[PDB]
């Protein structure tokens, strides 16, 4: 259409807010899919950005894939290669999740500014796997990598 | 709200086994529930026209569905079920009724209250 | 909306009518022969 | 074409595509009803080429079968029907073996297969288990396809609704403005 | 269309013609699903003629449903339940049609005249199940229900 | 569109340049069910020319009703009598496809002069299914029905 | 549909193997 | 989510008996 079309030639990146990442809790609700950028190319903004997005963004479209055949087969259909990559992805869905400062008189939660180094940081890590032993609950609303570990402790130390 | 919210979701669960249920014979007990409460909520939104219900009024015929006293009924049998259990309450418990609408909820003595009602009318329906 | 195959009225939609028609047909002839039993 | 020749035919798509993805679904629960059955140990179409993959070896039970053989060979083999629904059990599968002596005279994955009294009862029990497993999983994917390829009709017929729809916009408009402009 | 859409809210009881009715020998092709009046009501015309003329509807509403199935699946894949569905709406739909003492030369039988009573109580005999035996043929532009009855035993004698 | 509607009727016989035609690989990309022309007539060119020609449009015709039903379900849910009449469909719409003298420079293929009574003779001969056991690819691309068959003797040696 | 030209051009495509095969061992 | 909540259980158990 006319209207959104000659608008889309000035847009430089898109904002994809979906109620089925709403509904399972996960909050703000960007979909990390549709969501998109100009400026995502290794020349703008580096090649560990880029790699580090592009391997979110590869992987969560294989868990997506891979979670439409659990319903279909089923869990034993799966093989270890498959249900590891399922189990990352779910870490990661999460842990794109967080608090913020606005909401703290809603809820309880105190926000959290992630700095730009610490995202990059915070991901590269659970695709490498350095954060399989720790559960998915630590990763559920928390600001940098070292929240989740904390979390994780903090949780674990009682029961 | 109490009986509503409840309702909401089950409707929603519903609509989407809803092309599934037309034709699946082999079907396990836990999507069976879902379809039993699916079909026999949507009967109670069925409303006569020129017949519009108290708030009170309402909250008990949702009561009924969502808490599952219809289930073992038949779907044909809850439009009559409907206008006789509406009949029952609102002659011989207006004491009941009286309490939700002042309150604007369902306490703790109000919900076993209802409870009986529905349980003893539920048994011996059918004449 | 129900019934939007029939509507469009293509390839779908004719093999269905015909489908009824076959089917409803040999019903008719079964019928027919019930008929027949029923009078004699 | 039209704009409700498009609509017609869009809704049509629509639907078959959301009944094609319920019949994925049942014949993925009979599958794993089937798969069960099948470690121990048709007529309804719509499941690949399971019934001439049957008839490849045999030139070279199941009513299917005897429509494609019945115009070119009849008089051959000695009536079955009703098979699809329900899985067969031991109780089903014993009428099978009473019309033969007491008378005048598989499966390998999802997405891949391949074509005395006591004893001639298991036989005929284990062949009939494995085409039973084989044509749930063939027509599993069967619908699973058909599903999938309305899905890109659906997409390829809303891009030509959409073009369709603002040309019958813009043309309205265009007699409305030269009706105008004549006054 | 403008000129038939404005129409309707000046209209009491309207009578929509269909061409697929027309096509199939329905005469008068008079749409079921769309032919409403304002007097259609328990209260104006008695509970005995709402209920079975509701009950025409709901048939031949869920027939259309059927229909989308049966074009993928075909007759003698359904249930028992949804087989007798289809041959009480195929009926039905039949024994709306009707010939006209205006219209004998089109059709070549001698027109008819069905009473009020005759009409409520002839769809509810088909709606209870009390003409499964018979073909829908029978049904197929006559009078009243005997007449359908009546034909039948020609069709019975003939064949 | 107004410019090219009003010219049919100042033709005496029309080509019809179809994009789907073209897009398939098949050139000329002449549409067979929309190509047109005036002398087409038994009196002209011959009864047996006349029947030919009718008996190419009417198996493309079969086969093209037939495209929403492979589609969704497939050739397998086809009629066995079916399968027949879309496979030498497919090889009548190939076997339509010519090399051209023009062409010669950007295709590589040298161009085919098909005289007539050969051409009559080679769709005929599909027709009748004297060549069903060939492949498709070999009626792609050729002059007369000759060429064909010694084009599928060459791909036979692919082993 | 794009699908329904892979679908029947996947299936023609195996049955022209097949022809080929049985052209080739009749050649010999 | 069944089976991740029997992985879950199981990983927090396993920190719980590291601890």
């Amino acid at each position: 259409d006319p209207a959104p079309a000659t608008t889309f030639a000035h847009l430089d990146a898109t904002t994809v807010l979906s109620r089925a990442i709403a509904e399972l809790g996960i909050y703000p609700a960007v979909d990390p899919l549709d969501s998109t950028s100009r400026i995502m190319d290794p020349n703008i903004v580096g090649s560990e950005h880029y790699d580090v997005a592009r391997g979110v963004q590869k992987i969560l479209q294989d868990y997506k894939s891979l979670q439409d055949i659990i319903a279909i087969l089923g869990m034993d259909e799966l093989s270890e290669e498959d249900k590891l990559t399922v189990s990352r992805a779910r870490k990661i869905q999460r842990f794109l999740s967080q608090p913020f400062q606005v909401a703290e008189v809603f809820t309880g939660h105190l926000g959290k500014l992630v700095p730009l180094k610490e995202t990059i940081k915070g991901f590269q890590q659970i695709l490498a796997g350095e954060y399989d032993h720790l559960p998915e609950q630590a990763f559920y609303m928390v600001g940098p990598i070292e929240e989740a570990v904390a979390k994780a402790d903090k949780l674990a130390e009682e029961h | 709200k109490q009986v509503a919210g409840t309702m909401k979701l089950e409707l929603a669960q519903y609509r989407e086994v809803a092309a599934f249920a037309q034709f699946g014979s082999d079907l396990d007990a836990a999507t069976q529930q879902l379809l039993s409460r699916g079909v026999r909520l949507t009967e109670l939104l069925k409303q006569g026209q020129y017949s519009p219900m108290a708030i009170e009024e309402q909250v008990a015929v949702i009561y009924a569905g969502v808490r599952g006293y219809l289930d073992k009924l038949e779907p044909s049998k809850i439009t009559k079920f409907e206008n006789a259990f509406l009949s029952h309450v609102i002659s011989q418990h207006q004491a009941l009724l009286g309490k939700i609408r002042t309150d604007g909820k369902i306490s703790e003595e109000s919900d076993a209250k209802l409870k009986e009602i529905v349980t003893n009318f539920l048994a011996g329906f059918e004449a | 909306s129900a019934g939007a195959v029939r509507d469009a009225g293509g390839a779908f939609g004719k093999r269905e009518q015909a489908e009824e028609e076959r089917y409803f047909r040999a019903r008719a002839a079964e019928q027919l022969a019930a008929l027949k039993k029923h009078h004699e | 074409a039209t704009l409700k020749d498009i609509t017609r035919r869009l809704k049509s798509i629509k639907n078959i595509q959301k009944i094609t993805k319920s019949m994925k679904m049942v014949a993925a629960a009979k599958y794993a009803r089937a798969e069960r059955e099948l470690k121990p140990a048709s007529d309804r179409g719509l499941c690949g080429a399971i019934h001439s993959s049957v008839a490849k070896q045999m030139k070279s039970v199941g009513d299917k079968i005897r429509s494609i053989l019945h115009r070119t060979h009849s008089d051959q083999f000695l009536t079955f029907k009703e098979v699809g629904r329900r899985p067969p059990t031991f109780g089903d599968a014993s009428v099978i073996a009473l019309e033969l002596l007491n008378s005048g005279y598989r499966f390998r994955s999802v997405i891949s297969y391949k074509t005395q009294e006591y004893s001639l009862a298991n036989i005929i029990y284990y062949s009939l288990k494995e085409s039973t497993t084989s044509e749930q999983s063939a027509r599993m994917t069967a619908m699973d396809n058909a599903s999938k390829n309305a899905s890109e009709m659906i997409d390829k017929l809303t891009l030509t609704f959409n073009r369709t729809r603002q040309a019958v916009i813009t043309k309205e408009l265009i007699e409305i403005i030269s009706g105008a402009a004549a006054l």
